[PDB]
């Protein structure tokens, strides 16, 4: 009856690997973010735009830090705000971003990298 | 009556007149605040507790008694009143 | 040079600075009471800065 | 050469991208991010002052009233473009910034692969950001610059690492001092053996090294001042002081200090935020006690790039006053500039955004400090 | 009431033996004068 106000999941680390393991035909967008970090006040509000503009062509997902810091470490996080962009096609590799880029710099990767 | 309640605070309180070493500021604060609001002290005690709120003059005062700053600085650390019966040990 | 510029009304100090004296000795805080002595640390004040105005400005303007 | 001298910064010119990320142990709604604000004035210990990328301090400086150049490689795509013009808009020179036609900026090819069960990711092609090269060093830029700057940042690529210490020879060959902004970014942070060895090399290279509290604690030792910290008498204080309960502002004798110090350093500032800055010179040490207001406007206060704004207070009075490194009573005055930088920086969000301008800084310094102090 | 204040900066001269020691509402030593002192301000 009542719409949820956010769109964006939060995964464990687990829940992660087995959505990268598993099958998958639209692009994911994993964000790594914490909430003592100032800018991803920012990037958390741009992610939500972009989980609108991309209803079920993409999937947007979100890890946080502090509960999986080694994970981040061992996926070559070197800081916040980074995102994955990481291809349905198992060939191709993973883009990984540093910094809040604009909306428009996220949806040309999707459309032409993914 | 003020001998029982005395001996009461002692007995049941715990109490004592503790020696309280205050400042030449202190001192004369209840020294003066003994006579009245504004008013010209007249007390011999408030009018020497007037002069001591200079550090200057009680040098003078120390020089004039023949002993040192330090042995001063000591002599306000003494036990006041009387004193108890001397130890007789057998 | 004094004398003739306070005449006129030409620019010269307020004080000849030959009829003018320092203020001897004062009181050194030992013997000053507690109330006049000048505290050891200086205190902050908020009103510490002088404040701004057009008057500073034009005369330091005017002064070059 | 115009004055004020010019100042470089060698790395990767980046939009925000704190560095600096440890674990914390008070976290806020995963959703609603009108609670993390609570956090700007409440925050970790290690992001009481982040730093950032070094075009921040580049930027910063040259609001404070000095002149820098940036020393990096950007793509030649639409991002690349923004990051130039938001340089050249904010008067910094990027004749050396160049620029890679076939790469996209702050964009990193990575490959996931499963190992013993867990999800890791290894590098297949690094970002324009880290690939500057030896023969594009811009020298007219190194034979200028009187403070070469450059972080932590740069030693995570092998590309990035030959070009800094190409660099630093030219810089030195030309007079120039080094400035080592450690500002580690998450790897570093693993173990302090393997730190300190990545280091070694460009900390023994450096005239100026800034470190926060955090980071020189976690390369002497952790766990002996987190110990130190803890302590409390069983039956009485060891001075009136020790009752009052307060923060710890402990500051390191230079003996403690000893196992980094080195021949060519000149100053070493531990930053425990805005609120204590301790130096190091061969020949005195000290602390500047400075102070924090983020709850005065706590709907803009962001602490990000305030380690950037300190940083460059102190490079624009270093320039300047080059007898802050022989006198004390010069250098802690000088120093109470960069706590004033910092203070403002942290009053609005966004660094680059919130980064005062030289008269603002004096303006406050004025205000916080008794005139004796000034 | 009424205040007397200084009309100059300078160095303050009287006989603190003509006045009469005293301590004021607001806690402060003073002196009481009875008499029309004369007191001096050196500019």
């Amino acid at each position: 009856f009542v719409r949820e106000d956010y769109l964006v999941r939060k995964l464990s680390a687990q829940e992660l690997q087995d959505l990268v393991k598993g099958e998958r035909k639209v692009p994911l967008i994993v964000d790594f973010y914490a909430t003592w970090c100032g800018p991803c006040i920012l990037m958390a509000q741009e992610l939500e735009m972009l989980a609108v503009e991309y209803e079920s062509n993409a999937m947007i997902v979100k890890v946080d830090t502090d509960d999986e810091y080694e994970f981040a470490r061992d996926m070559q996080v070197r800081g916040l705000p980074t995102l994955f962009f990481i291809s349905p096609d198992p060939s191709k590799d993973a883009i990984r971003t540093e910094g809040l880029i604009p909306l428009q710099m996220m949806r040309d990767i999707i459309d032409n990298d993914m | 009556t003020e001998d029982e309640a005395r001996r009461r605070n002692w007995i049941e309180r715990g109490w004592a007149p503790w020696e309280e070493i205050l400042t030449p500021e202190a001192d004369f604060a209840r020294k003066s605040l003994n006579e009245g609001e504004e008013v010209p002290l007249q007390s011999p005690e408030a009018i020497e507790a007037f002069k001591m709120l200079r550090p200057s003059y009680r040098k003078k005062k120390i020089k004039e008694m023949g002993i040192t700053e330090d042995e001063w600085y000591a002599k306000q650390f003494e036990i006041r009143g009387d004193k108890p019966p001397p130890l007789d040990t057998s | 040079g004094f004398e003739l510029d306070k005449k006129l009304g030409r620019p010269h100090p307020f004080i000849d600075p030959t009829k003018k004296k320092q203020i001897e000795t004062t009181l050194t805080s030992d013997e000053s009471w507690w109330n006049w002595r000048k505290p050891e640390k200086e205190q902050w004040s908020r009103w510490q800065r002088r404040r701004p105005d057009v008057e500073t400005v034009f005369l330091k303007a005017m002064a070059e | 050469y115009d004055d004020p001298p010019l100042v470089c910064c060698f790395g990767a010119v980046q939009k925000e991208f704190v560095p600096v990320v440890r674990v914390h142990d008070n976290p806020m709604h995963p959703d609603i991010y009108s609670q993390w604000k609570m956090l700007q004035w409440d925050p970790p210990e290690f992001g009481r002052a982040p730093g950032g990328p070094p075009s921040n301090v580049a930027i910063s400086h040259v609001r404070l009233g000095g002149r820098a150049a940036f020393m990096g490689k950007v793509g030649g795509d639409d991002y690349g473009e923004e990051l130039v013009l938001m340089m050249n808009k904010e008067r910094v020179q990027t004749r050396g910034v160049k620029f890679d036609e076939g790469a996209s900026t702050a964009c990193t090819r990575v490959k996931i692969k499963f190992e013993d069960g867990k999800m890791k990711a290894e590098t297949v092609k690094e970002p324009p950001e880290d690939s500057l090269l030896a023969s594009e060093l811009n020298l007219a830029v190194l034979k200028e610059a009187r403070i070469f700057h450059f972080n932590s940042e740069v030693l995570t690529s092998p590309t990035m690492e030959s070009t800094l210490f190409k660099a630093i020879q030219w810089s030195k060959k030309f007079g120039g001092l080094i400035f080592f902004d450690l500002n580690l970014p998450l790897p570093l942070w693993r173990s302090r053996n393997e730190t300190r060895k990545l280091i070694k090399k460009s900390w023994d290279e450096a005239n100026i090294i800034e470190v926060s509290q955090q980071e020189l604690e976690f390369l002497l030792d952790e766990e002996y001042y987190e110990r130190r910290r803890n302590y409390t008498p069983q039956y009485f204080a060891e001075d009136f002081e020790q009752t009052k309960n307060r923060r710890d502002y402990y500051h390191y004798t230079p003996e403690e200090i000893k196992p980094l110090w080195h021949d060519d350093l000149k100053l070493l500032v531990v930053t425990d935020g805005t609120l204590r800055l301790h130096y190091y010179t061969p020949k005195f040490d000290g602390v500047v006690v400075g102070t924090e207001d983020v709850l005065i406007t706590p709907f803009t206060c962001d602490r990000t790039g305030s380690g950037d704004a300190v940083v460059a207070g102190i490079m624009r009075k270093l320039t300047t006053c080059p007898e802050m490194f022989e006198d004390q009573d010069v250098l802690e005055r000088q120093l109470r500039f960069a706590v004033a930088a910092g203070i403002i920086s942290q009053w609005t969000i966004g660094a680059v955004r919130g980064f005062p301008t030289e008269s603002a800084t004096q303006n406050l310094k004025e205000q916080v400090y008794v005139p004796s102090m000034w | 009431a009424e205040h007397v204040r200084a009309p100059y900066n300078g160095k303050i001269k009287f006989n603190e033996d003509l006045v009469h020691p005293t301590r004021t509402r607001h806690g402060h030593p003073a002196f009481l004068c009875y008499i029309d002192l004369s007191v001096i301000i050196e500019s």
